[PDB]
């Protein structure tokens, strides 16, 4: 079954060139398979500016050119302007009317300075110790690279447990937020020294520490 | 260029039913193309659904989907229909028409609708339980202290929190809601204060999740240690 | 007995104010001697030079000024090249269809006459010079059957001779005939005519395009229970083809050891790697391109630029496939047309143009001494149209009516079990016919 595959993410800084490819596993993607590029905005639908391998429509921006680099598609961004952070997505052509899509590109624009994590982790509340305690609430905070990674610790590492982590989600700043929760059984939590929320950004920790004793 | 195509509204389901996606297509002549349907699940890639024509109401659907999915037009109201039975969890996504413009190829994805939400979900449409995230006694700091509360497991997704009674917005950050295993959704909602204030100014956060028509103020104080 | 009856071809039997469409420093010579020929008959010619790839918004407004006309003729296809780039680009296709398209918009009411160049060849001793010319005649067919009261007809005229334009044309146009495709020649003037047909084993490697899909799936199984030694089945999906795994154990079965690759017969280097890719041992001897175009709708809306893009796999592997074997000695070459270049029925303008090449490619190749054949196909296997005469052959019913074709060794033998009571009546119900005549 063809497997179409692209980078799952790039990142260019505004005036910079980036180049994303579309290869094939059945063989080397050509203008038979009709290739087309497509952009998608967060919150958007689709829209296409690239048909037919290097076609563009009077919508595509000048600084979008479609092409075959040895035996990918290529869809090259010369100048990337701030606008132009979206996911983009090629489309190939076979056999009997198939048409397969690639995972997607998170190409991001750098438009300002990397930011690291705000964290504030809240124990559960005593009121929420009502039947099941539970619910460690990590909430994450102004960060310029919207993308974390998120790692409950127990004094040793639980994962594991109930953990549930938001998406990355753009604030009135234009930096991100996002939410991690920890449910428990409260002898889970009564049961350990501390808990720890281990946010990641951009290869550095931040990290904060509860204890079901002291304040 | 100028052919639109504008969706059904959003459509929300329970496991074991069907939703029938209209995809009309406005300014231009509609009767030698092939419509094609593609939808994507929350935060995943763009998937191929299949194509109907306009044209002699032939259809070719994508394998996995095979028995489940019927395409249909109405040359009529100059629309195409995706209609797709026994939806189970993994249903969920935003699905999309596309076609050619208005002299381009039979089957084309050059323009495209706005999109449809249809949500599958085992529901049952509960109210949130609030509960306070009291904020620490530790240090003066640099004079702030962050006090919140936690709004647990309630179903249709929209909910709303201010502060004070709208009185407090400076600091107050309310986070989009986590989606559990559970089917149901958590949110949190933090405000950053002066913490010479915690213990003479109150703090009542007014949660409201008009869906189960369930107002609740909750008053979020100190901690007794 | 069985498939005889639904064996044909076409024969070219001996039978007889005004705009000139024509781009601007091409035709010069064959529009003044076309001028002369007109107002010769009482009708004043004004020339109506067109821009290469004309938008018809815009030739729709020059024709709502010129004031009432009562024909057209077109010079477009006339002193044409092909500047060495993909056959079906050809202005000439893309602006008949955004003139027709144009005038219907206008509201002429007038009809439009296209003339070509040894387009046709009426006979096996005539070349046929342009084989994309052909798409001309194909499309033309099915705009008369979907609108009428815009298309004259056609009229071939050997490649560069004004000559016998200027006597005929005068008739051609107002003859009340009924001969809407001619042939003008210096031993006279021909009509295009179909009519019924009179009473080889496979060696080494044997390719087939679309081989991994239907048809090429009946004609991969068919080549192995004929007794193929080896079979080279090609598609853009290869081996990743839905049931391609089932196909080649279902043949391998049958005594062919067959071999399942993905190419892209539109790109000449894919094909290039497939054709040196083929073990010495066994050499190519015969390949079959049914590589397929899917372009349904009506002439209404259909550009030369929709046509050229959906039919690559079919006209550029036909293009590619005869490139890279003209100098190797192959048993058969067999192109699929269709009925669609062969009469043309309402909304097949998207399968004539590509199959009109196939026709030419196949009279152009046995021309210089290959071995072509150009099958046009009626419909096959697994309602609108089993009503309107043409009804579906089985698979075997028609691979054998192949396997006579080639031991006849014929260049366009046309293949299709037709009904002919409703087929004439639906045929002609809006425009009478001439063609099926000798019947």
């Amino acid at each position: 079954q063809t497997v179409v595959i692209q980078e799952p993410s790039l990142t260019v800084s505004p005036g910079g060139t980036v180049t994303l490819t579309c290869g094939s596993s059945t063989g080397a993607v050509t203008s038979g398979h009709y290739p087309y590029w497509f952009q998608q905005k967060p919150g958007q639908a689709p829209r296409t500016l690239i048909y037919d391998t290097s076609n563009k429509h009077s919508w595509t921006p000048a600084r979008f050119s479609g092409s075959l680099l040895g035996g990918k598609a290529a869809l090259t961004l010369s100048g990337a302007q701030p606008e132009d952070e979206a996911e983009y997505y090629c489309l190939l052509s076979y056999s009997g009317a198939l048409w397969v899509f690639g995972g997607g590109t998170k190409l991001t624009v750098l438009g300002q300075p990397k930011a690291a994590p705000s964290v504030t982790l809240f124990p559960p509340s005593s009121e929420e110790l009502q039947a099941n305690k539970a619910t460690l609430v990590c909430l994450i905070s102004d960060f310029y690279p919207g993308a974390v990674t998120v790692a409950w610790k127990a004094d040793s590492s639980p994962v594991k447990a109930g953990v549930e982590t938001t998406t990355p989600s753009k604030q009135s700043n234009n930096k991100y937020a996002a939410s991690s929760y920890l449910s428990l059984t409260p002898e889970q939590w009564k049961s350990r020294k501390s808990y720890s929320c281990q946010v990641t950004h951009e290869g550095s920790t931040v990290e904060k520490t509860v204890a079901p004793a002291e304040c | 260029a100028e052919v639109q195509l504008v969706q059904s509204g959003a459509e929300v389901k329970k496991p074991g039913s069907s939703v029938k996606v209209s995809c009309k297509a406005s300014g231009g002549t509609f009767s030698s193309y092939a419509i094609s349907w593609v939808r994507q699940a929350p935060g995943q890639g763009l998937e191929w659904m299949g194509w109907i024509s306009a044209y002699n109401g032939n259809t070719n659907y994508a394998q996995k989907l095979q028995g489940r999915v019927t395409m249909t037009t109405d040359t009529s109201t100059s629309t195409a229909y995706m209609e797709l039975r026994s939806l189970r969890s993994d249903d969920t996504a935003v699905y999309y028409c596309a076609r050619a413009p208005n002299y381009g190829d039979y089957v084309a994805f050059d323009i495209w609708g706005q999109g449809t939400t249809v949500t599958v979900s085992s529901a049952s449409t509960k109210g949130p339980s609030v509960f306070p995230l009291a904020p620490s006694s530790k240090s003066t700091s640099g004079g702030t202290a962050a006090l919140g509360c936690l709004v647990k497991d309630y179903f249709p997704e929209p909910v709303t929190v201010s502060w004070n009674s709208g009185a407090l917005t400076s600091g107050v950050h309310t986070f989009p809601a986590v989606l559990q295993s559970s089917g149901l959704y958590s949110l949190s909602s933090v405000v950053t204060v002066p913490s010479s204030s915690l213990g003479t100014q109150t703090y009542i956060c007014n949660v409201n999740h008009k869906p189960s028509n369930t107002k609740v103020d909750k008053k979020v104080e100190p901690k007794s240690c | 007995d069985e498939v005889s009856a639904l064996r044909y071809r076409i024969e070219w039997r001996p039978t007889g104010t005004w705009l000139v469409a024509k781009y601007a420093g091409t035709a010069d010579e064959t529009s003044t001697a076309a001028r002369e020929a007109l107002e010769s008959a009482g009708a004043r010619v004004r020339e109506l030079v067109v821009d290469a790839r004309c938008g018809r918004d815009e030739l729709a407004e020059r024709l709502r000024s010129v004031g009432e006309v009562a024909g057209v003729l077109s010079l477009l296809a006339v002193d044409e090249a092909e500047p060495e780039e993909a056959p079906l680009a050809l202005a000439s296709l893309a602006d008949t269809l955004s003139l027709v398209q144009a005038m219907v918009s206008a509201e002429l009411g007038c009809p439009l006459w296209t003339v070509t160049e040894s387009a046709v060849a009426t006979g096996p001793f005539e070349r046929v010079r342009n084989a994309a010319h052909g798409a001309l005649w194909g499309v033309g067919r099915v705009i008369a059957l979907e609108n009428p009261a815009v298309w004259g007809g056609l009229v071939d005229v050997p490649a560069g001779s004004v000559a016998e334009l200027a006597r005929h044309l005068a008739a051609v146009v107002s003859g009340g005939a009924g001969e809407d495709q001619l042939a003008l020649r210096a031993d006279g003037v021909y009509g295009r005519r179909w009519v019924r047909a009179a009473a080889w084993k496979p060696t080494g490697t044997v390719l087939v395009t679309g081989g991994t899909g239907g048809v090429g799936g009946q004609i991969a199984r068919w080549l192995a229970r004929r007794g193929a030694p080896h079979l080279l089945l090609v598609s853009r999906s290869g081996p990743d083809a839905d049931g391609a795994g089932e196909l080649v154990a279902e043949l391998e079965a049958l005594g062919a050891r067959t071999t399942v690759a993905a190419c892209d017969v539109t790109d000449r280097e894919s094909v290039r790697e497939l054709l040196g890719g083929i073990g010495d041992d066994v050499p190519l001897s015969a390949v079959f391109h049914a590589a397929a175009t899917l372009d349904d709708g009506t002439v209404d809306t259909l550009t030369g630029e929709r046509i050229e893009r959906a039919s690559r796999a079919k006209v550029l592997g036909a293009r590619n496939l005869h490139e890279l074997t003209r100098e190797l000695d192959l048993t058969a070459f067999v192109l699929f047309s269709s009925f669609a270049s062969a009469f043309g029925a309402p909304g097949l303008g998207g399968y004539a143009p590509g199959n009109a090449y196939l026709d030419g490619l196949a009279q152009q190749r046995r021309s210089d001494g290959l071995p072509a054949t150009a099958v046009a196909w009626g419909t096959w296997a697994g309602d609108r149209f089993r009503r309107h005469g043409v009804i579906e052959m089985p698979p075997e019913t028609a691979c054998r009516a192949l396997q006579n074709a080639l031991d006849r060794a014929e260049v366009c033998p046309i293949v299709i079990d037709v009904r002919w009571d409703r087929f004439l009546l639906a045929y002609t119900a809006q425009r009478p016919t001439r063609l099926f005549d000798e019947i």
